[PDB]
């Protein structure tokens, strides 16, 4: 219901903790999904293209 | 990207040497390493399509076109070695005797004496042909393997 642009970047950038579970979520994602998290929300981008080269890009495109 | 260098032997190796090795090989290999780190993700690799020559020095007075051509492939190497091999892939493209190129344009007379012996001469467009033959799909993922 509510996805604002940049929300909880404050704790992001206040707290270590914080910063601990969205690195792991966006290290998670860009790994094995192609995209940041961290990128999108703080961003907020239309589109977003995900490529599939390497091998990392083809577990990827398996995932 | 080359050079035209030609009559430069050992005792030759001159400033037209020099530049023209630094084009073929030192700017290449900063441009390839400006590539990656430029690149910000690990699954869109790029393929290097490097112009190797089957002949390092068989012919000789060719300045550092040798040298140049050799030390390209060492990154066949450093692909495994070094921290870029999901950022570029390596494609060494060993290109053969290409009618109506300066290098060998003054071959050309010979080139039916080369072929004689069941050996294949290439034109321009056969060269293109086969080197575009690399950038299949196919051989794309061959690369980043």
């Amino acid at each position: 219901g509510s996805q604002e642009q940049g929300m909880g970047m404050e704790l992001y950038n206040s707290s270590e903790v914080a910063r601990e579970v969205w690195d792991k979520a966006d290290r998670h994602f860009v790994n094995n999904y192609g995209f940041s998290i961290l990128d999108i929300v703080q961003n907020n981008p239309n589109e977003l293209t995900i490529h599939f080269g390497g091998a990392k890009g083809r577990a990827i495109r398996d995932n | 990207a080359a050079i035209p260098e030609n009559g430069n032997g050992l005792d030759n190796i001159d400033s037209k040497s020099e530049f023209a090795h630094r084009i073929m090989l030192t700017n290449l290999l900063r441009l390839l390493g400006a590539v990656k780190s430029k690149k910000p993700t690990d699954t869109r690799p790029a393929q290097c399509i490097l112009p190797l020559s089957p002949n390092h020095g068989t012919f000789g007075f060719d300045g550092l076109y040798s040298e140049s051509k050799i030390s390209l492939e060492t990154l066949f190497n450093r692909w495994y070695s070094e921290d870029w091999g999901s950022k570029l892939t390596v494609c060494g493209a060993v290109i053969g005797w290409t009618r109506g190129t300066g290098l060998m344009s003054a071959n050309n007379i010979i080139a039916e004496g080369i072929e004689k012996l069941g050996v294949r001469t290439f034109s321009q467009k056969e060269m293109a042909f086969n080197i575009l033959g690399l950038l299949t799909p196919e051989i794309v993922q061959l690369c980043q393997e």
